[PDB]
RNA sequence: UGCCAGCCACCGCGGUCAUACGAUUAACCCAAAUUAAUAGAUCCACGGCGUAAAGAGUGUUUAAGAAAAAAAAUCACAAU
């Protein structure tokens, strides 16, 4: 037991721990198309801060904060996949549903991309099971549904105290995202920019986790 | 200290403004085949906005001008000249179909 | 809570009030930090700290809940509506 | 159990003050994490109230001085007769070489907008692509 | 280390400037019984209709000509707080690659 | 209730080497139809509706069909769809997506090499298929 | 007893169906005092005026009040 809170305690001392820097850069977004934004008619009003500027009515994003905001959650994202959470993929979006199910299986985590039920996160001891364990982090591909309106994941994640990581474009709202993210959830390359980053993020996480655990066992 | 930040200046590509068909014109009230472009050759009524595409004040301008003619004794009431019915189409409205 | 019988009632408010919990910033666990003047919907409440010796001089409910959190010296003034919820 | 209250604050929030008061016995694996690495923004709500009157949003246009002559490239000449290419990232367009042409006669001394405009139109033979101006 | 307004002052958006009857370059990227979806590369997808010349010749991956009208279509109505997007945009045929 | 399950097997197995010994017959050759037999004539229930007659079969068919340990002891659910409510159905439409998808992208590379080996076999009039 | 007798500060109670009427028991609070009535102290708005009471049918002006940082006066169209 006293060599298991170590494991834990190890991480949390670095600050780049499994060495994600070297996964994109602000080129690498800026190939994906991630600073663009819808029209300024669509613009949120909390997303005023997180705005570079506006392009003939087209916002743009900056990519600046776009990669700060990133860092850190994808540290976050791969802290929780270290420690052994349970990550879920939300995203209702008719357009990537299948990328996002084939990545949550290449992770090993879980994935939600149908029509979310009510009492989903909630309702959960009768809507899953007699006795479950909830998601230790919801991440949000898409935060808007069909009917460009707040999911209802990203509430109950906040009203369960379940940490969210988000992609948030100008008419979303960050407000209730623990990590938002801001960028373009429209663009294919962007997407698959982003759903590669949360694939390797995961990955690096549970080999690490292994090799500690290998060092661990050879320790004693 | 970056040299390639926007500057706060004017738009470039703003495009001209549309211009009604009367923009910059004179508009009289004795130039009857003017003015019977604007009428129905059939009854008469005056075209509005959305028939004839004025910007605000030619449109009250022609109004006024055709009310005028018709009382003064150029135009007249209950139908459009016939030797103006020959004139080209200006207003957007078809009746025969 | 709100079921057709008294008893269900009371058993449902007892489970629901458990996933709906506020923490009280309590000032040496006794007072609050400052004094608060509040404008719900249609209720004002007017509350102001008080030393050790004036305890709990608040309306009957205000009071009431003042105990369950903690709050030992308050006082406090309700005007407007008196509804209770509000 | 815990605290569904989504307007109080934040959850980081609602999670510490419950381990405080000693109602929530089990600390999330989370919470660590969140303080080693904490967001830029809490996540509080915040209520997105309409803005009315004179108030307008902080978000300024992006324009350069590029765009004063793509403007009058445009106006002439229209589009390019070379397609534009998205995909390419150091792609280079027909008023891309006219604006870069622009920017050296403006440093070779001349003021003149007629001399810096026809002067570049002239030299585009030179690398001899075509210019379809628009009557 | 390029800053992110040297490389938007240098994107090729920038230098296309307004979206109004500019010939592009787009990729079919999805294909249907009579609709082609054409990713042009901006932002978002257009779709557009196959023509009765070389309708064959239409494959996914097939790189076209198009000559874009509106970068994203949104509007307002009576009771709208925010535009009505599309989530698509709006250009038309012109050729295949011709090269 | 797997232990319970467990239980009935073995109640299920005695019970039919004791019908067998009391009916005379080989256990080792006894059947579910033999079984059905020696049930109708031991216990004559004259009813109208058939389910309501003694019935002795095996523990998987009498007692209904149970929905698999959806999660491990360590919490984590097994199949990556557990949290979209229909586990099964959805991923049965996500394996036939990505069917359609790889049969998508063949036929397109097929087109782009000039290949047509396949033929029409949705058409199943003459064998009778729903 | 049974909309009868009757009780009450407000709500209200009286059905061969009364913890509210009359009687008994029991119980509660005061106390050489206990109730009823009348007087008092206190209690209305530093709050509102679209739908509950409230923006007076309109403009100018006397008295009176604030001028607390700076700006402005005037144009198509049916005032009279
Ligand atoms: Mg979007
Ligand atoms: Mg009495
Ligand atoms: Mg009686
Ligand atoms: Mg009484
Ligand atoms: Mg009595
Ligand atoms: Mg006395
Ligand atoms: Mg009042
Ligand atoms: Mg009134
Ligand atoms: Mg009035
Ligand atoms: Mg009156
Ligand atoms: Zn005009």
């Amino acid at each position: 037991n006293d060599l298991r809170d170590r494991i834990l305690s190890e991480p949390l001392k670095h600050a780049d721990f499994f060495n994600l820097k070297e996964l994109f850069s602000v080129r690498s977004l800026f190939d994906a198309r991630v600073h663009l934004g819808h029209k300024a008619g669509c613009r949120h009003r909390f997303m005023e801060p997180y705005l570079f500027g506006s392009r003939l009515g087209q916002d743009i994003i900056d990519l600046e904060q776009t990669a700060a905001h990133l860092q850190l959650a994808l540290n976050f994202t791969a802290h929780v996949a270290y420690r052994e959470g349970i990550i879920l993929f939300v995203s209702r979006h008719r357009q990537f549903a299948h990328l996002i199910e084939t990545t949550a299986r290449d992770c090993g985590e879980y994935a939600h991309t149908r029509y979310f039920k009510g009492g989903l996160l909630t309702n959960a001891p009768l809507l899953l099971g007699p006795g479950v364990r909830l998601p230790d982090l919801i991440i949000f591909l898409h935060t808007l549904n069909n009917v460009f309106e707040p999911h209802v994941a990203v509430r109950d994640a906040a009203k369960m105290n379940i940490p969210t990581v988000g992609i948030v474009d100008t008419n979303c709202n960050p407000a209730l995202i623990t990590y938002p993210v801001p960028g373009n959830d429209d663009s294919p390359p962007a997407v698959r920019l982003f759903c590669r980053l949360f694939q390797v993020a995961i990955s690096r996480a549970k080999e690490k986790r292994r090799q500690v655990e290998a060092l661990y066992r050879l320790q004693g | 200290s970056n040299e390639d930040l926007p500057v706060p200046m004017e738009n470039p590509y703003k495009e001209p403004l549309k211009k009604c068909i009367l923009c910059e014109k004179h508009v009289d009230y004795k130039n009857v085949q003017l003015l019977s472009q604007f009428i129905s050759p059939f009854t008469g009524c005056i075209y509005g906005r959305h028939i004839t595409g004025l910007c605000g004040k030619k449109q009250k301008e022609i109004t006024k001008a055709i009310k005028r003619a018709q009382i003064l004794g150029f135009m007249p009431v209950t139908y459009k000249d016939p030797a103006y019915l020959k004139d080209p189409k200006v207003c957007n409205i078809k009746y025969r179909e | 809570g709100k079921a057709t019988e008294r008893a269900d009632a009371f058993r449902k408010a007892k489970n629901r009030a458990v996933h709906y919990l506020h923490y009280i910033e309590r000032y040496e666990d006794h007072t609050i930090y400052h004094d608060i003047s509040l404008k719900f919907k249609r209720t004002h409440i007017k509350m102001k700290k008080q030393p050790r010796g004036y305890g709990l001089h608040c309306h009957r409910a205000i009071m009431t809940i003042c105990r369950l959190i903690g709050i030992k010296d308050l006082y406090a003034k309700v005007s407007g509506s008196v509804n209770m919820l509000n | 159990a815990g605290s569904r209250l989504e307007t109080v604050g934040s959850i980081f929030s609602r999670t510490r003050d419950l381990i405080r008061a000693g109602v929530l016995k089990e600390k999330p694996l989370w919470l660590d994490i969140y303080n080693a690495f904490p967001p830029l923004r809490e996540p509080v709500f915040r209520r997105p109230r309409l803005r009315y009157g004179k108030a307008k949003a902080a978000v300024q246009d992006i324009f350069y001085h590029e765009d004063r002559i793509r403007a009058k490239f445009y106006s002439a000449y229209g589009s390019g007769p070379k397609a534009f290419d998205l995909f390419n990232p150091n792609f280079k367009s027909t008023c891309q070489r006219f604006v870069e042409k622009y920017i050296e006669l403006q440093r070779l001394g001349e003021t003149d907008e007629e001399k810096l405009f026809v002067e570049a139109g002239k030299a585009l033979l030179a690398e001899g692509v075509t210019l379809r101006r628009v009557g | 280390v390029e800053s992110f307004a040297s490389m938007l002052r240098h994107s090729p958006l920038t230098q296309m400037g307004p979206a109004k009857n500019k010939l592009v370059i787009g990729q079919i990227f999805h294909i249907v019984e009579d609709d082609l979806y054409i990713d042009f590369g901006g932002k978002f997808h257009c779709v557009c209709k196959r023509p009765e010349v070389d309708g064959e010749k239409y494959q996914k991956g097939t790189r076209v000509r198009l000559r874009l009208l509106d970068l994203e279509l949104t509007s307002r109505f009576l009771g709208a707080t925010t535009d009505t997007t599309i989530l698509e945009a709006d250009a038309v045929l012109l050729g295949l690659q011709e090269s | 209730t797997v232990d319970f399950i467990k239980k009935q097997i073995e109640e299920f197995n005695i019970g039919k080497r004791h019908l067998a010994n009391m009916m005379g017959e080989d256990p080792e050759t006894f059947t579910q139809e033999d079984i059905d037999r020696a049930i109708a004539y031991l216990f004559p229930s004259g009813l109208f509706e058939k389910r309501a007659r003694p019935i002795m079969k095996h523990p998987e068919e009498i007692f209904p069909k149970q929905r698999a340990i959806q999660w491990g002891e360590d919490g984590r659910p097994f199949h990556f769809l557990f949290y979209t409510g229909k586990q099964s159905y959805y991923s049965l439409m996500h394996d036939t997506y990505g069917k359609l998808l790889d049969v998508e992208k063949h036929h397109n590379q097929l087109r782009a090499k000039d290949l047509l080996a396949e033929k029409t076999k949705i058409l199943k009039d003459p064998i009778g298929s729903r």
